[PDB]
């Protein structure tokens, strides 16, 4: 099974220790988040974790950054991702059994290794059991967004914004 | 301050608790589930369209785990939806997602800790600078 | 398997249910307040006192924030109580302080998190080996 | 104000962390844990913590392993002594506002280190809000084990334990 | 400027810490060597970085493991590359002014941190000075090795070697 | 046991005192540069040559800056020439990458600093195993 | 075997791996130091590590700052101690064979990790071997410095300086 | 810019070659040891002394390890020596510590390495500050 992984300068060890882990576990590993801890922008690569997913070259994906929030959020707006934000094992277990999630996020900041450990674990080792009941909400979230072929597999797609970080235009 | 809230059937009975809470600390509330919706996905869309159409940037979500009202409602452009468990991110979320909206599990947290995170995130304002880049970049995605 | 079980006001109504849930999953419960405790430290002593009274190895006290019902029997010689609100420390503070009770705060952990916090605490034994150096000096401490 | 603080070799890192946020706050540390990431058993240093609280070397304790329970348990097993395990700021606020506990527990592999800064901050900033109703419950929790005058103020107090380990006594 | 940089598993936060210096000088970096800190071989990094050289996907490159012997040499190993092994300053602005070297070996293991940045500094600093006597001796290294065209931009080249690998072909 | 030693201009007092030592320490020494060579190119490729088609297993090449014999060198297929400029890569480059031969530069290492670099990496064998995998890829590279 | 160990705030953890190696080995280790990365200076624990050495409290000292330079500085300035700046293996040994020295003072930003444990292990399996030169030396050496009681055994030697700091009087 | 220079048997040779380039540098020098001294302690304490009753603020002590001459100079009431065998150090002990003196080692360091130690430290300044609290505390011990 291959999972891509993603995160931004916050919590890059917190990244490397979930990807011994899973190559231990025998996982093939795609690692797409920032390699380094020099100041980036947790949209790239929760953008890039979730087109891996979304185009097959993964099969599920895991982003993190300080809380999680900001690269679970960008991940899940994406075609054919549905992103669970989830920072304990039970909403984790319940997001891959009820939801089906394809992209599990947590909060690399706020949430213990050991525990991080855990709840990827759980995650990994549930399996999404179909119900007439999850099939209904799964359909209703998979057809909320509107898609967009300009964003879809467009790499280049923050380029205005990383233009206009580079001229200061976001200085505190 | 406004604050907009929403809940399913299984959020309900904190949404009611909270929205209490709420009247009594002077917050004008928009509860737009008087009655609990569907399913996550209605209340959590139904939360979003108010607060996306209202002068209002709080607000809050209820169902059983939290996650499925952020991962449905973070599907509409232009929103940002935290699910949130504990008191950092409470404030954090507000602090750099300026998160338009939280989610809270009431089959993963307590009433207590509940109130703790929520009053933590009302008196937190987005501090923009910097992390606005970050926001353009999600409000520009689907 | 056997099991000791107590609360106080706040944590009864999650005690009630948890009970239920364990007489459904073929558990030998033994709940020692009936009746909601005064408090709990009498509560959790009344946990204790059976625990440590019986060939039972775990048990579950409830309260409003589990700290308490943690802080007063870890006072009693030979106890531990571990306050659990999260999944890992569920399991590995049974492996590793064989944790003879651990304490849920109603006010802190909702109902579905507590099950599978319980569920982990029960199906976990106490490593021993190198683990048993720390025991025994908690045992020493009054 | 000075505040005691102790850990066993898991949490280390996050000790370290604490300690240097806590001189940034202006308070003076004394940190007891250990030094190290050498393996070594939490009691030790939970009991040091307990003792520079209870003789009034310091006002305060934190203490943090793995998981907490194991140094806080350690920490509230000794005289004058209230010793409260709280992974969430929540509960920590509570043990200082009503059960004015003087020690505080932290699981350093379980909490990430941003939610633990908010747990300890939070923890030092209540205030203990005495009332008839706390004050009967103090009083018991005080009341509920029998004093040791051999455990008290006594550094030898585990040497038979460590012999025993050096020993090979406790071997996996 | 672009800066190539690899690494094995050994010297991972090294390569994190010279990679943020890169950024905050303006120089963009790629980043090829290994990711995480999970047992890998540093030849994969080493060619890697040599290739991105010798294409002019990148100016210079950067290689580290333990000793940097082992992907220092897999650099040099490599169609256009001149690398140079170098533990100090003094010898990295030598390579640099008299053999033009393009690629850069560090020990992340047996020089602090400070060190490597001083010297990862003063090679890209340094400008390589031609003279006929260089010129010649420059020549002659670029002439001692037999092409393989097998070798050039092959990412497959490895592929029998980690496949034994995975067999346990090389076990302790 | 048998040692290849060469150098340049540069590198031949070195090379003639470390020879000598070498020699009242039961060393048998094969000098292959008993005149200092053109460069270090011809220095280095001629204790290359020499190692490649001898029984022997460690060699040691001097030159002014160490650079650039294990430059030219390791363009050889086959060869691992390590530059070595303290204690620890001594030995670990013989331990690891069986290191053919080391590269030392009398206008980086002192005398006395080079005797124990050199003597580290003479008493110390390959370690095989795990480590052949990258021996195996470094030899198939031209 | 008994070794003082002491650092400032730069390179704790260099330090925390030299304790755990001393540990493993068997030494008995007192950690002096600093014991977080908080900003604090440098002579205030080479001097407890010297008086340490010097009390007969430890058999032998080592301690470290980014350079080392200063911490060892501050240890050799104290009565009974020999204190030698060594960021490699060849003058560790010296120091020890010749100088007798029982202060080992490293450079922990500047010397990777890996030489810094065969520094210190070099430096502790060597053995000081009399010489009628080395003993003249060493005379010479032990007789340089005036003794100040008022310095000798006083903890409270550097209070003037540190209020001072206290009082903003070194701001930068 | 004054510069005190000084040396024993072994440190001689490079301390005639340093000269020599520091002469030709435009650096105004002063050589306590026209002849090697007797050992380290005599040349170091020459230097030191020079120093220390000079308005130089640099110095260079030459010797076969280095860690002689500052072991020995360091032990005068306000010298500060730093033993140098590397070119980070060379400009950093000079800015934080104001290192009066570099010690090098000439058994440990070749020429070329300590030719761009010496540079390096030389053209750099102390620079003051949150540094002299450690700088005091130093000149105030034996």
């Amino acid at each position: 099974m291959i999972i891509a992984i993603g995160n931004d300068h916050i919590v890059t060890m917190q990244k490397i220790e979930i990807s011994n882990m899973l190559k231990d576990m025998g996982y093939t590993v795609i690692d797409e988040g920032t390699y380094d801890t020099h100041r980036t922008h947790y949209p790239i690569y929760g953008k890039k974790v979730a087109e891996d997913v979304a185009d097959g070259r993964a099969d599920l994906g895991i982003v993190m950054c300080g809380t999680g929030i900001g690269i679970s959020t960008a991940a899940d707006k994406n075609e054919g991702i549905r992103a669970a934000m989830c920072d304990d094992v039970t909403s984790a277990v319940y997001a891959r059994e009820q939801l089906n999630a394809n992209v599990l996020g947590i909060g690399g900041a706020v949430v213990g290794v050991h525990l991080i450990q855990d709840i990827v674990k759980a995650y990994l080792d549930a399996t999404y059991k179909e119900t007439p009941e999850n099939k209904k909400l799964i359909d209703k979230i998979d057809n909320i967004a509107k898609p967009n072929p300009d964003q879809k597999d467009n790499p280049h797609f923050f380029d205005a914004e990383l233009e206009k970080w580079a001229e200061g235009v976001y200085h505190d | 301050m406004d604050v907009i809230i929403g809940a399913d059937k299984d959020g309900f009975a904190m949404k009611e608790q909270v929205k209490k809470y709420l009247e009594e600390h002077q917050y004008r509330v928009a509860d737009v589930t008087p009655e609990p919706a569907e399913d996550f996905v209605e209340s959590s869309l139904a939360v979003t369209k108010k607060l996306l159409n209202s002068d209002a940037h709080k607000a809050i979500m209820f169902d059983r785990y939290g996650v499925g009202s952020a991962m449905a409602s973070n599907k509409v452009k232009g929103m940002v939806t935290a699910v949130v468990e504990e008191e950092n991110t409470a404030h954090m979320t507000a602090e750099h997602n300026g998160a338009k909206a939280i989610a809270i599990g009431t089959g993963i947290t307590g009433y207590d800790r509940a109130l703790v995170i929520i009053q933590r995130y009302l008196d937190t304002e987005y501090a923009g600078g910097r992390h606005q880049i970050r926001l353009d970049m999600l409000e520009k995605m689907i």
